[PDB]
């Protein structure tokens, strides 16, 4: 057992900003990365809204159907429902709150269909 | 710290 648990994400994690800003995973507003790709050249985000949401059947496997940008391209993406989707203009959300809280103790909003996904490019 | 980047998912390479 460690200290605390890992420093990746993880609850508690102290995650750095690309304007420098030290914040703890659970109180990262959208805003925040937001601010974060913008003023990065290298970085960027991305307005995806999730218009559907479907179960794959597979182990904690949902597809959430986006659409990309103001010409609403749809992308039906199979992804597992722990990934915690920061959501544009939406919050800090995940697929299952639930299990990213219980297995990363990570707090989380819902995400579910309406919220506008945060794609965010690490050139 | 840890580079921002450690929270923020991809709904796969997009459009």
């Amino acid at each position: 057992a460690p200290p605390t648990l890992p420093p990746y994400f993880m609850k508690g994690s102290i995650i750095q900003l690309a304007n420098g800003e030290l914040k703890k995973v659970e109180d990262l507003k959208t805003e925040d990365f937001i601010q974060s790709a913008e003023i990065s050249n290298d970085l960027k985000i991305d307005s995806s809204t999730v218009e559907r949401i479907e179960d794959s059947h597979s182990p904690g496997v949902a597809v959430i159907q986006f659409a990309v940008g103001e010409h609403r391209a749809q992308v039906s993406v199979e992804v597992l429902v722990e990934y915690p989707f920061f959501v544009f203009g939406q919050g800090w959300s995940s697929c299952c709150p639930e299990r990213t809280s219980q297995l990363f103790d990570l707090p989380c909003s819902k995400l579910s269909v309406g919220d506008v996904c945060i794609s965010l490019t690490l050139k | 710290v840890f580079p921002w980047h450690s929270l923020v998912p991809f709904l796969a390479p997009s459009q």
